[PDB]
């Protein structure tokens, strides 16, 4: 990849939203077959126009209006609201108080801003494939949890573009969940207690929930690869002092001598495992278990999920800073997914400049687009099935 | 509204009243009753977190102006004529508040709102009656009240003790309901 | 330019004797007698004001069924200015784009729609209150009084000193 | 009147005499006052409490297992008496709280009366769905239920019945992560089942009593019921 120039945005955005954006595909995605009377007519859209101007309430009638409004102003950011009783663009025309959300999505966010104390590889706003292991494991854990614990069949993750991703679990009963339901679910899925930079942020009991058991079973495929090889968290006294802060002080001296007599994070971690097993036999708390939970388990944000009218970035958009396209995440290709191969608006415009509107096929967006038609094929199949039967 | 059946008889102990004036304006302030606020189509209570509506704006403006005039009665060393003017203005504000509910519930009025008036009357009856049972709890006895006055028997013969009893019940009802006077 | 001021006490309106003319009455200071003495003041051309409610989808006036075309403020504007003006003998008015709010019990009324502020001089006959149009659902301010329009559009809050310029 | 316990959400529409009307009102007032006093004096679970309140019921003939006698008189008495107490008690928030306390005591005792065989058909008659799990499902998911269960000691999953419930029905229960979830369905022991049903019943009663409080001014115009309905409990 070449370096990105942020000054080419006014032209690159216009070209992309003129030619390559999957407008009518996204139209089916939010129309959901038009089963409800005006489910798309009350659909909320939020845009960020030029000169950092923010406008919130828009409602649209059809793909023609979508095309015209998208190619007319060319917002930098595309953001999604909820679906209300009446049209949000005329919400003021309806009596005050009557405006209330009735359906909306459930979303889960994991970001690099949640691992500043965790990653030894990148800064707050930077990422790398060798730090992408946390993101991959978080995706897989949330996948299994929602797909088996609640049977959430239509799970869609979308890459934010720089330092995180977004999920989109589009079952109908999920769409009609209440605020209390979503809250109770998010505390049901909350295990990390992020305090005022408290040393210990994960604690368990003797009885283990199958949820946590399966999550850790997934994680163990990645701890050695990432924490001890990609990050090598036991290379320096400062490096392992963070772990010692969680480890009880009676083990600190033995861990220190074992780490000094060792030379690598793998050897130091296996010595730590031996000593932790001895401590468990003497006393259990599963030290090896909460430390890895605090280092790897996803750290969620409550507000974005609990809000019945919260706002979040739409898919297939562009990142203002990095320019990567907010494409869905292929559920089959997660362990080897990379954010630096995500198409950038500059490259995809150059592809178009080097050339029924299916030009995305000649563009690098094409595999991720086919991912999107695969997801919407699943949605159509489920809708047709659970409607006919 | 609600009128209590009188405990008719002869009461030799002290009797003090409790003027339930500005009850309806206080309710309209408290629960944000307004034409722009209620979702009429028997109505329902509007959202508390919702912004303070139109009718509360002017009635609260009148109440605050009356309160500042009341302050001006605390500061002494004023011309008695101006004191009389302040008293007249305060009384006018009082009666205007008391008639606020009047302008909304009557077929005689322009703004005849049957559901809104019914909701206001229901809340008034509920709060007065709640005051009734709880003042029963505080070991006194009530004998008469209809939305504009409360008769209270004392079982005491000390006037100052009766007055401080009234003061304590006034303070507790004021901390139970914020804007009621 | 000569100007004078008075304290106004009374306000009288008549719908048939001198329609559209509210005879404001008050109490004026006079320099010649260095005191206050009774004064009369009157104002003409108190235009009746109306607020038409354009519909959203033009329905047939005979049966209420949709005619298949949308409705705009411009649409209701022409509909008025030819047919309603000819039927009820209107020759001049000032249609303007004005946004107003309604929060009362008249049913089926948008809260913050757009209103055609039809301002015509009161001499022309007042429109019927139940007037209906092929394009507009209903219009407010049919018989709304010249007195209340004066008091309401001139920001005259209660009895306050009135400043008048160019006394004819 | 299809079952002994019944949830009171369909007012009767029959015609009864004034003497029967007062008899029902006074009898149910006596029953609820006895429930209050006995619950205050004793612990709610002791056999002395159970037997004494059973004797109170027998002398006031308000509930019993279905037979020829049960179908006509007692359950109908319960129905109209409860609704006339609704009219009597919907006046004040304090009276509503009092009534709710005593009726929860009454309903919990009545549920304890009902044998385990008939609770299934009672929940079916309750019109809100709950599915009991099979023995094979219980045996298969016993380890999951015990692992995800609250502080109940041991692995012992005894004879207590386990039901299948939509997750939205037990929000406060599952939001503490003290239950297992399977495809949006929960599995729960009997104590928490009765807790859930009593919370739902208190919610419905609160709403219904508020609505009847909105309906009091119209129904109080009668002169032969005002001096009673003002003072059944007071
Ligand atoms: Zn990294």
């Amino acid at each position: 990849m070449e370096t990105f120039d942020p000054t080419e945005l006014p032209e690159l955005l216009k070209l992309y939203y003129r030619r390559l954006f999957p407008y009518s595909q996204y139209y089916r995605w939010l129309n959901y077959g038009g089963v409800i009377k005006n489910y798309f007519q009350h659909r909320e859209f939020s845009f960020t126009l030029k000169d950092d101007i923010y406008i919130r309430y828009q409602s649209f009638n059809n793909q023609s209006d979508l095309e015209k409004e998208m190619q007319k102003m060319n917002p930098y950011k595309i953001d999604i609201g909820a679906v209300y009783s009446h049209r949000p663009n005329q919400h003021n025309t309806v009596k005050l108080g009557a405006f209330q959300a009735q359906e909306k999505e459930l979303v889960f966010d994991i970001d690099m801003t949640d691992y500043d104390d965790v990653r030894r590889c990148c800064s707050s706003a930077d990422i790398c494939p060798k730090c992408w292991t946390l993101m991959t494991m978080a995706i897989r854990i949330i996948d299994r949890a929602l797909k088996e614990d609640f049977g959430f069949k239509h799970r869609l993750w979308v890459y934010s573009g720089r330092r995180g991703v977004h999920c989109w679990v589009c079952d109908e009963s999920v769409r009609k969940l209440s605020s209390a339901v979503r809250s109770g679910i998010v505390e049901y899925l909350s295990l990390v207690k992020g305090g005022q930079d408290v040393k210990k942020k994960v604690h368990l009991s003797e009885k283990i929930h199958p949820f946590i058991r399966k999550s850790i079973n997934i994680i163990k495929k990645y701890f050695e690869e990432y924490a001890l090889v990609n990050q090598d968290i036991l290379e320096n006294k400062e490096s392992w002092d963070k772990i010692l802060a969680l480890v009880p002080e009676t083990i600190h001296d033995e861990l220190q001598q074992s780490f000094q007599k060792s030379h690598n994070s793998l050897q130091r971690w296996e010595h730590l495992k031996k000593v932790a097993s001895r401590y468990q036999n003497n006393i259990g708390p599963w030290l090896e278990w909460e430390i890895m939970l605090q280092y790897c388990f996803p750290r969620l944000d409550i507000n974005v999920s609990k809000g019945i009218n919260h706002l979040l970035k739409s898919p297939f958009s562009v990142h203002p800073k990095t320019g990567r396209i907010s494409v869905p995440i292929d559920l089959q290709k997660v362990d080897q997914f990379d954010p630096f191969t995500v198409p950038t608006i500059s490259f995809i415009c150059r592809e178009l400049d080097a050339i029924r509107t299916r030009d995305y096929k000649k563009t690098s967006l094409a595999p991720y687009v086919k991912v999107f038609e695969h997801f919407l094929e699943n949605l159509d199949k489920s809708r047709k099935g659970e409607l006919l039967k | 509204g609600l009128v209590l059946d009188p405990k008719v008889g002869f009461y030799d102990k002290f009797i003090l009243l409790l003027d339930f004036n500005s009850l309806y304006p206080s309710i309209i302030q408290e629960f944000n009753i307004c034409f722009t606020t209620v979702q009429r189509v028997i109505p329902e209570l509007p959202d508390p977190s919702l912004e303070m509506g139109i009718l509360p704006r002017e009635i609260r403006k009148l109440v605050e102006r009356r309160k500042q005039v009341k302050q001006l009665m605390k500061q002494q060393d004023l011309n008695p004529d101006l004191i009389l003017q302040y008293d007249i203005r305060q009384k006018a504000l009082k009666l205007t508040a008391n008639s606020m509910y009047g302008c909304l519930g009557f077929s005689y009025s322009r703004f005849y709102a049957k559901p809104l008036a019914a909701l206001v009357t229901y809340k008034g009856r509920e709060i007065l009656m709640h005051t009734k049972e709880m003042v029963q709890k505080m070991n006194l006895e009530v004998i008469y009240g209809d939305t504009d006055s409360i008769m209270i028997n004392t079982n005491s013969t000390n006037l100052e003790e009766v007055f401080k009893l009234g003061n304590k019940v006034k303070s507790e009802v004021n901390k139970l309901y914020k804007l009621l006077e | 330019e000569q100007v004078f001021h008075f304290y106004w006490l009374d306000a009288y309106e008549d719908q048939y004797n001198q329609p559209g003319v509210v005879f404001l009455f008050g109490k004026v200071w006079i320099e010649s007698a260095e005191t206050h003495v009774s004064c009369c003041v009157m104002v003409k051309n108190i235009e009746r004001t109306l607020y038409f409610l354009p519909r959203e989808m033009k329905i047939d006036l005979n049966t209420g069924k949709e005619t298949g075309t949308p409705i705009s403020m411009k649409d209701v504007y022409e509909e008025f200015d030819e047919k309603i003006a000819t039927k009820y003998k209107i020759m001049k008015f000032k249609s303007k784009p004005v946004e107003k709010n309604y929060a009362f019990e008249i049913p089926d009324v948008p809260e913050k729609s757009e209103y055609l502020e039809v301002k015509y001089s009161a001499e022309m006959p007042q429109l019927p209150q139940d007037l209906k149009g092929e394009t507009f659902s209903h219009v407010f301010g049919t018989n709304t009084s010249s007195l209340e329009l004066f008091l309401m559009n001139r920001k005259i809050k209660g009895p306050c000193w009135l400043e008048v310029k160019s006394p004819q | 009147y299809p079952h002994c316990l019944q949830f009171y959400l369909q007012p009767p529409s029959e015609n009864i005499s004034l003497i029967e009307f007062e008899n029902l009102a006074i009898d149910r007032v006596k029953l609820l006052k006895s429930v209050e006093n006995l619950g205050v004096s004793y612990v709610k679970g002791t056999e002395q409490y159970q037997s004494k309140l059973e004797s109170e019921l027998r002398k006031l003939k308000f509930s019993y297992r279905e037979n020829l006698e049960d179908e006509y008189e007692p359950r109908r008495r319960d129905h109209i008496s409860h609704f006339i107490l609704r009219l009597a008690y919907c006046q004040s928030e304090e009276l509503r709280r009092w009534f709710i306390q005593q009726e929860m005591d009454l309903l919990r005792f009545r549920f304890s009366i009902l044998p385990k065989d008939k609770i299934q058909d009672f929940l079916k008659d309750s019109q809100l769905q709950f599915e009991a799990i099979s023995d094979e499902e219980k045996t298969l998911r016993e380890q999951e239920i015990v692992a995800s269960s609250p502080s109940l000691s041991g692995l012992k999953l005894g004879f207590e019945s386990i039901y299948k419930i939509p997750f939205a029905d037990a929000l406060d229960l599952f939001r503490g992560r003290k239950v297992y979830l399977e495809d949006g369905f929960a599995y729960v022991p009997l104590k928490d089942i009765v807790a859930i049903i009593l919370n739902e019943f208190r919610a419905k009663l609160s709403k219904a009593l508020a609505l009847t409080a909105r309906s009091l001014p119209a129904v109080q115009s009668d002169e032969r019921l005002q001096p009673l309905l003002n003072h059944l409990s007071h």
